[PDB]
């Protein structure tokens, strides 16, 4: 059994993960409390914001901690039912977070470019939230259904036993389809919407701060979500890379890089608006 | 013209003093206080 | 028994009212206001108790209300126009004797408590008369500050000096103290005032929507 | 001649009302909580009026809607649209048959609920400010051209006209004996009128700004007025002078509505500081605060049984307190 | 009752029936054959003082809150100044529209000045 | 089942 690490690397990775999980859960539940608890911020505008905050808190509470405790020593510690639940729910949380970000960009585009049109109703907002969560669960279902737990000499592993085929069509088509549905489409949507809004907007300093914020959001999304999909699309091109400790170093690095995208949005909301600054001042 | 006639017509009133009006207000406030839900 | 008939009539009421919320949010209310010498009646005829005018531009419907049926006092019913999008203030710029009353009315509108968040679109009407009057009074016997003024126009630039002096007199009290002021030059005949009102209302609603979406 | 009137009113004054309240049991702290909340209007609610049976109320909004509410089950019985979007007043008939409205359109509209426009009264030149029902046959209105009027609904023409004010009339209130009524205007003066003769009996001048609200005592011999100078004043028809005053040094906002309770012990006043205050009518000290609205409270009502108090503000919500 | 009494070349306006230290005061003229025209105004503390452009540099306004009175000092007279003068109070404290109105309830009877 | 030296990364 080769997947074992000494003390110092484990200490370094534990600190580097503890910082981001503490910052993510504290910022997201504080922002959710500020919107839901002051009785003047409960507005149709902020529903997608509290949906994104809940999705990011659920994404950073389970999917980072359990994957870290599985990636330290490559052993499973909980059981078959938690293997099923972990392969079902937090991937749907990731999908719901990304589509909530796309919905927020959509409302900002229609608020700035077409101001005279009325904003969407409360029931349409609730239907869009429900469709987002149902689509996330339906996309994350086949990974959690086929998940299983197998024993080996000094190993217990939770894996995804896909149905066998001589050419490996099912998992290849599924991984290519989920790569297209995560990465390429909402990057294009957010890029086009924020490009048009930034071109229109570019008290000039507040508008330039808004344009710089959208540039930061698009750049961090692309740079922090590229190598995650590169690594998960890797083993259909050269599958001999998965038999060394270098690949678990690469996995831990890309997992930190992918889950570092959770902390950015409460910092942005505290930076721009003064009412959110008063909310953080009253909450602390 | 009209204001002078209005003041001359309203100058002749029988003004009851403050004590009788205050006593009547106390009597009406104390008599009906048992039917006040507020 | 009787409670079931009350619930059935209630659900019919909340349905139709919801359809009303589909249309009351889709139209914008403007309050037109000015003086008797100002040509505010010539403006409302071009897009066409209380007179009302409905006009549609870029598939957006506007309903603007020329109100007057009351006395000279207006400090009580002017609180009724609290939720309007904009106030269209029309000024006759060829009469300097009545211009001080227009400036005082603009001050009282701008510094009101219930009108401190409603913006004003300013029109300076009747400028052909201004050109034919300046070229042929002297616009300084009433205002002793025109003799020292520099401009920040077919044969003489004096009309530009007069026009920019009047709009600067209007803009100084606007910038001396949420809500903006949008001044435009208009003539006796003009078929582009609806586009100006549309663009200014677009800017007003965009600046308002920039704050409610937490973008400052 | 006015100096002789002031000298006579000074000579009729023996002692103040506050000095006579030394030996009396105080009311104490009063706390009230919002029981029901009515939410169906789009624009700002401008006026209301309670029914005689203390169950059904009427509310008028500024988008052109008049909605009859059931206070118990929060059920919308009727939702009548209006020809003119701008209204300022509403009233409810004592027999429960009729409802009325008016505003900037210079017309008083009377609707029958047995829903169509039963009557339209058009004789005024200024905006209607208040309207009340004596019976289902006569109606009293006040306009913005310094005139009050008494109309017959069946003939549809004005019967009597009261012209005594110099500023615009803002509110009126009828007596429980249905033979006298008082009106307050924008000249810091309140006047008492008799419906049979048609002449001003008496004139009171105590305030300093426009008077916005006026209502009779349950006894029928006194009335309290609120104005824009952050003061409330209680006058009596027999003493002919300003009997009592209620004010505070921390308020700089006007009074929008004034009502009494059943026994006359309490006096509820709505303010422009987003809240309502509950004063004691004899000790002249503040005793209750009602704060539940996000905009300025514009209308207030007390039931005929003294069991509920309903407020309505510019936040499009009408609330009930017990 | 609010009372404004004028006298008067230094014109005096005496006020009674209200607190003088809360309202912004105005001086308004009326020419024979012409409508009401606004001349001057002074705020609650006297820090803000404004005039019509035809009377600037030629008139002066002062208020004395200790005795609750309002003075107007006017010199270098012209035949165009022959008018009836009123002192007016705009209604709402801590702020005020209708000081130039046909029937206003918060202004006096005025004094005649003929040059 | 595939190999005793695989890593089995998860999302």
């Amino acid at each position: 059994n080769q997947f074992v690490q000494p003390a110092w690397q484990i200490v370094l990775w534990a600190a580097a993960y503890t910082v981001i999980v503490v910052t993510s859960v504290v910022g997201n539940v504080v922002v959710m409390w500020i919107i839901l608890a002051h009785k003047r911020m409960r507005t149709v505008t902020n529903y997608f914001l509290v949906n994104l905050a809940f999705a990011e808190a659920s994404m950073a509470a389970f999917n980072t901690v359990v994957n870290f405790t599985y990636a330290v020593h490559n052993e499973w510690y909980y059981g078959l039912f938690y293997c099923k639940f972990h392969n079902f729910f937090p991937i749907a949380a990731v999908f719901a977070s990304i589509y909530s970000m796309t919905a927020v960009a959509f409302d900002r585009y229609m608020a700035i470019i077409h101001p005279l049109q009325p904003r969407l109703s409360a029931t349409a907002t609730k239907v869009v939230i429900c469709v987002i969560w149902v689509l996330a669960l339906l996309l994350a279902f086949p990974q959690g259904y086929y998940s299983t737990t197998e024993t080996m000499p000094s190993r217990v592993v939770c894996m995804i036993e896909w149905p066998e085929h001589p050419n490996k069509i099912y998992e290849k088509v599924y991984h290519i389809c989920v790569t297209v549905l995560i990465y390429f489409l909402p990057l294009l949507v957010i890029g086009y919407a924020y490009t048009v809004v930034g071109i229109t907007l570019w008290q000039v300093s507040a508008k330039r701060k808004v344009v710089k914020m959208m540039i930061v959001v698009v750049c961090t999304f692309a740079i922090c979500w590229l190598p995650f999909h590169i690594f998960f699309l890797l083993p259909y091109i050269n599958p001999d890379l998965y038999l060394k400790k270098f690949i678990q170093q690469v996995y831990l690095a890309i997992m930190w890089l992918a889950m570092s995208s959770t902390m950015y949005n409460p910092i942005i909301y505290c930076c721009l608006n003064d009412r959110f600054r008063l909310g953080f001042k009253h909450a602390f | 013209r009209k204001l002078v006639e209005q003041l001359k017509m309203e100058a002749n009133i029988d003004r009851i003093k403050v004590s009788k009006a205050a006593a009547d207000l106390m009597a009406y406030c104390e008599a009906h206080a048992k039917e006040d839900p507020l | 028994n009787e409670e079931k008939a009350q619930r059935e009539a209630n659900k019919k009421i909340e349905k139709q009212l919801q359809k009303d919320k589909q249309v009351y949010r889709a139209t914008h209310r403007l309050l037109l206001l000015g003086a008797d010498n100002s040509g505010k009646s010539t403006i409302v005829k071009q897009m066409r108790g209380i007179f009302e005018t409905k006009f549609q531009v870029d598939k957006v419907n506007f309903h603007m209300f020329d109100v007057g049926g009351q006395r000279d006092e207006r400090r009580k019913w002017i609180q009724c126009f609290n939720d309007v999008t904009a106030i269209i203030f029309v000024v006759d710029s060829s009469d300097y004797n009545r211009l001080q009353e227009a400036l005082n009315l603009f001050k009282s509108i701008w510094n009101n408590r219930w009108l401190r968040t409603i913006s004003v679109i300013l029109f300076l009407n009747k400028q052909d008369l201004l050109a034919e009057k300046v070229l042929a009074s002297k616009i300084e016997d009433y205002f002793p500050e025109f003799a020292r003024y520099t401009t920040p126009p077919g044969e003489d630039p004096r009309v530009t000096r007069a026009k920019y002096f009047i709009r600067d007199e209007f803009l100084r009290i606007s910038t001396a103290s949420r809500h903006y002021c949008y001044p435009h030059f208009t003539c006796a005949v003009d078929t582009e005032n609806a586009r100006r009102i549309f663009n200014d209302c677009r800017d007003i609603i965009q600046r308002m929507h920039l704050r409610q979406y937490e973008l400052l | 001649l006015k100096n002789q009137i002031r000298d006579a009113r000074k000579a009729c004054a023996d002692a103040t009302l506050s000095q006579i309240t030394n030996n009396i049991d105080p009311v104490g702290r009063i706390q009230m909580r919002t029981r029901r909340t009515l939410r169906g209007h789009l624009a700002k609610i401008y006026a209301m009026h309670w029914g005689t049976d203390s169950r059904l109320l009427v509310s008028a909004s500024q988008d052109g809607k008049l909605i009859i509410w059931d206070s118990y089950t929060t059920n919308k019985v009727h939702a009548i649209p209006l020809r003119s979007s701008w209204v300022m007043t509403c009233a409810y008939a004592p027999s429960g048959n009729y409802v009325a409205c008016g505003g900037l359109d210079n017309i008083c509209s009377i609707y029958n609920l047995k829903v169509r426009v039963s009557r339209e009264l058009a004789g005024h030149t200024g905006y209607l400010s208040c309207c009340r029902f004596l019976d289902d046959n006569q109606i009293v209105t006040s306009s913005g051209d310094t005139t009050c009027a008494l109309w017959d609904i069946e003939t549809g023409q004005q019967t009597t006209t009261f012209t005594g004010h110099t500023g615009d009339v803002m509110s009126l209130s009828l007596a429980p004996d249905t033979r006298l009524f008082v009106s307050g205007a924008c000249d810091a003066s309140a006047k008492l009128w008799d419906v049979r003769e048609g002449m001003c009996r008496q004139t009171f001048t105590g305030h300093e700004s426009d008077i916005n609200a006026i209502c009779f005592f349950p006894n029928g011999n006194a009335f309290a007025t609120g104005s824009d100078d952050a003061t409330c004043r209680l006058f009596d028809l027999r003493a002919d002078q300003e009997l009592m005053t209620y004010s505070h040094d921390n308020i700089i906002c006007g009074i929008t509505s004034v009502s009494f309770s059943k026994s006359g012990r309490l006096l509820l006043a709505g303010y422009d500081d987003f809240n309502c205050n509950v004063w004691d009518a004899l000790k002249a000290d503040r005793a209750g605060v009602l704060a539940g609205h996000d905009n300025r409270v514009s209308c207030l009502g007390v039931t005929d049984d003294g069991m509920a108090v309903a407020t309505g503000s510019w936040d499009s919500f009408l609330k009930i307190w017990n | 009752q609010v009372q404004l009494q004028e006298s008067g070349l230094r014109l005096s306006c005496a006020a009674s029936g209200f607190t003088f230290s809360n309202y912004k005061m105005n001086w308004v003229r009326q020419a024979p054959g012409k409508g009401l025209e606004w001349v001057s105004d002074i705020s609650q503390s006297g820090a803000s003082i404004s005039y019509t452009g035809s009377v600037k540099g030629r008139f002066t306004i002062s208020r004395d809150n200790a005795k609750n009175t309002l003075y107007l000092q006017m010199n270098s007279l012209k035949p165009e100044d022959t008018a009836v003068y009123y002192c007016a109070r705009c209604p709402a404290p801590f702020t005020c529209f209708d000081v130039t109105s046909t029937t206003y309830a918060y202004r006096g009877q005025g004094t005649q000045v003929t040059v | 089942r595939p190999k005793p030296q695989q890593f089995f990364g998860l999302m």
